RNA sequence: CCCCGAAAGCUAUUUAGGUAGCGCCUCGGACGAAUACCAUAGGGGGUAGAGCACUGUUUCGGCACCGAUGCAAACUCCGAAUACCUAUGAGUACUAUCCGGGAGACAGACUGCGGGUGCUAACGUCCGUAGUCAAGAGGAAAACAAUCCAGACCGCCAGCUAAGGCCCCAAAAUCAUAGUUAAGUGGGAAACGAUGUGGGAAGGCAUAGACAGCUAUAGUCGAGUCGGCCUGCGCGGAAGAUGUAACGGG
């Protein structure tokens, strides 16, 4: 009697969020909630029921304390000795979309469904986005 | 500079300061009294 | 190194060190004294070294009362030896120390010089210490 | 005769033998079981011995 | 080397067998002792090995008496 | 006149090891007063006031007045228990003068 | 398919990874509270602690002796809490005892407490005592026999709780009140060094002008300051080899 949502019956709605002056992690938790679909009464673990989210002004996100200088991002090329490192200020200057992708994917589920869910987040540095045709609504989160 | 675990003031011309979280002893006249904690 | 002239038994059990030193915590031979505040063991060589340090700085101008004696024998196995085949051989003597136990008293010396001598001596010991003065009650 | 209610609030799996026997002598057989007992020193002794796992309503 | 110790004797099971307030019949041993830790009183007998035994039916009792402070064990009928 | 120590009655429920440790945590020192013609009286004194009295030398050779309520007891210091390590006072005996 | 359910100990052994008797399991028969938990009453002790009156040892003073001072498994003028034995009793539990048929087992492990040995080392070794595993699933600790909570007859897409938790991965407060921290301390490491900050009890000095500087002890300057102790949190001491790798991650 407890029913599961039908993928063909799911409706994805478009929202736009401005990140100026907001805290990265506390924004990312809300983004993850809405991307997964925890806010809809038709939530189902195995079905994607989330909403499309567009982040603007991504370069203006903020961190507290000295994390701007101290937070470290690492990657490894599988060659011997290939550990590459960078910090928050340089990364937000260069590829802020990478900052947001790391933050959200670290909270999203790991698997095909999680990979599909993270595709509904669009991040842009400028105040403009190319998705006017979808008529997004302003979301304050 | 004398880098050591225990840093103290020797004469009355010495001053103990905190700089960027590091204890340093600086002497006005004698330059050899320069110490750093570490 | 102070050591007992004679004893009934050569080797003794390890035991346990617990409780406080209600006895021997009062100044009775001088005006100023050094007192331990945490428990441990104090060896004969440490006793002698601390006494030498205090005597040198006081310039042998007053009396130093030593109230610790290393009466407890301690054994050690040879080295490159397997477990078993009897208890080891006596190698040095120690004195058990409980919190509040007095170690050295100084008589007939200026208070500041005595405090400075105790400060020098404390750098040689393996436990925390403080300085106490005679009181009526 | 005045009377009291005793309730067992914890498991007796790994308790001491005499404490288990105190529970048995009071008549408590499982968690949540409540029993009615006469208020006498003999019963109070077992209750006090197993105080940490029982609740008394007087 | 080798230790020169390592010997001990078998146990002997010494001690008191009947405590105060207990009922005894004639012949019951009350105390097993290497020396005279306890002394026989009324209706109590002493053996060659200093064992104390009851010589009559009754109840055991312990006491302290005498100038020396000797501990005594007796039987009350 | 110089030494007037305030005190409070220490009933049976405030006696014993646990109650004494609780009082010392609350920064109070238990004490006892005994002497002829009257039964022993158990009181509680304040650590700061007792210490201030202790610094004075004449406090040991003069008479002192302990006040609990309207009652006044004139006594002299007889015994003083101290922590072997910290040296803080822990208990006191007072002989009626 | 159903019911019950151990042990890895003691003694002896050309015995040590075998066996035998006792201890522990199961079944049948004869008996019945004679058994156990708790309360009350009687009873011995020489350990914890403490002490110097014996034994031994230790330091300082005055004439082998005296005063003070300290120590001990194989010292004791003293001395518990527990544990143990007996007697009477309420309540709750088919307990206790005897005879016989059938065994298995005699390589144990971790943890807490009291100890010998060892270095107050070892996932070390040897005893006493309690729990668990062995022979036991479920939830928590990332993974993790021996830790914590808890004892699985079967089924339910019903409800309440324990340990542990309530921003996301991932169920539940981005809950409420009053404070602390600036180190990502939280989320490794001591003697020791300095003072970052919050609190507490005291002490010194001042518009007859305290404190730091500056001009000839003086004075333009001017209302706080000088120094110590205790205490909460925090800083340095801090170097290794595969790849961030010492909050599971974000
Ligand atoms: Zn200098």
């Amino acid at each position: 009697k407890t029913l599961s949502a039908k993928p063909a019956e799911v409706q994805h709605d478009w929202f736009v969020v401005d990140a100026t002056g907001k805290t990265l992690g506390r924004l990312a938790t809300e983004i993850a909630r809405r991307l997964r679909g925890k806010h809809k009464t038709s939530y189902t673990p195995h079905v994607d029921t989330g909403d499309y989210i567009i982040v603007i002004n991504a370069e203006q996100v903020q961190v507290t304390g000295n994390k701007a200088l101290d937070k470290k991002y690492y990657r490894h090329t599988e060659f011997p000795g290939g550990l590459k490192e960078t910090n928050f200020e340089k990364l937000v200057a260069h590829k802020p979309e990478e900052i947001f992708e790391r933050a959200v994917k670290g909270m999203l589920p790991k698997g095909p469904l999680g990979y599909a869910m993270i595709k509904k987040m669009k991040v842009y540095a400028g105040s403009e986005h190319p998705h006017a045709a979808q008529q997004p609504q302003v979301l304050d989160i | 500079m004398k880098v050591q675990a225990s840093v103290k003031k020797i004469c009355g011309s010495c001053k103990v300061i905190r700089r960027n979280g590091v204890i340093r002893v600086i002497c006005s006249a004698e330059p050899r009294h320069k110490q750093r904690q570490g | 190194m102070l050591q007992p002239k004679r004893t009934k038994f050569r080797k003794v059990h390890k035991g346990r060190n617990t409780g406080l030193a209600h006895r021997g915590s009062t100044v009775s031979f001088g005006s100023i004294a050094i007192k331990a505040t945490e428990r441990g063991r104090m060896t004969a060589r440490q006793i002698e070294a601390a006494r030498r340090t205090i005597s040198r700085r006081i310039k042998r101008g007053g009396k130093i009362f030593i109230r610790v004696f290393p009466d407890k024998p301690i054994t050690e196995k040879p080295l490159e030896v397997r477990m078993g085949n009897g208890k080891g051989n006596v190698e040095y003597w120690v004195c058990e120390i409980k919190p509040g136990k007095i170690l050295y008293e100084i008589e007939g010396v200026n208070e500041d010089l005595a405090r400075e001598a105790f400060a020098l001596a404390a750098a040689k010991l393996p436990f925390k210490t403080t300085i106490v003065t005679r009181t009526v009650m | 005769m005045k009377t009291i209610k005793v309730t067992q609030t914890k498991s007796s799996s790994h308790r001491l033998k005499n404490h288990k026997l105190c529970l048995q002598g009071l008549g408590l057989r499982r968690i949540g079981h409540t029993v009615e007992v006469q208020d006498t020193p003999s019963n109070r002794g077992m209750i006090n011995k197993v105080y940490y796992m029982v609740s008394v309503e007087e | 080397g080798s230790t020169k110790n390592g010997r001990d004797s078998n146990p002997k099971m010494l001690g008191v067998k009947v405590y105060g307030g207990q009922t005894v019949t004639a012949g019951n041993i009350i105390v097993r002792q290497r020396g005279t830790e306890f002394h026989a009183g009324a209706n109590v007998g002493m053996g060659r090995d200093h064992t104390l035994f009851a010589t009559a039916d009754g109840v055991v009792k312990f006491e302290v008496k005498g100038q020396f402070g000797r501990r005594y064990v007796k039987v009350e009928t | 006149a110089n030494f007037v120590l305030n005190a409070q009655a220490r009933a049976e429920d405030k006696q014993g090891k646990g109650a004494s440790r609780r009082l010392r945590r609350e920064s109070l020192v238990p004490a006892i007063i005994y002497g002829g013609n009257a039964e022993p009286v158990a009181v509680t004194l304040e650590l700061r006031e007792l210490v201030k009295a202790l610094e004075s030398n004449v406090f040991f050779e003069e008479v002192v007045e302990i006040k609990v309520g309207d009652k006044v007891e004139n006594v002299k210091i007889q015994a003083l228990q101290r922590h072997p390590a910290k040296n803080t006072p822990m208990h006191a005996d007072f002989k009626r003068a």
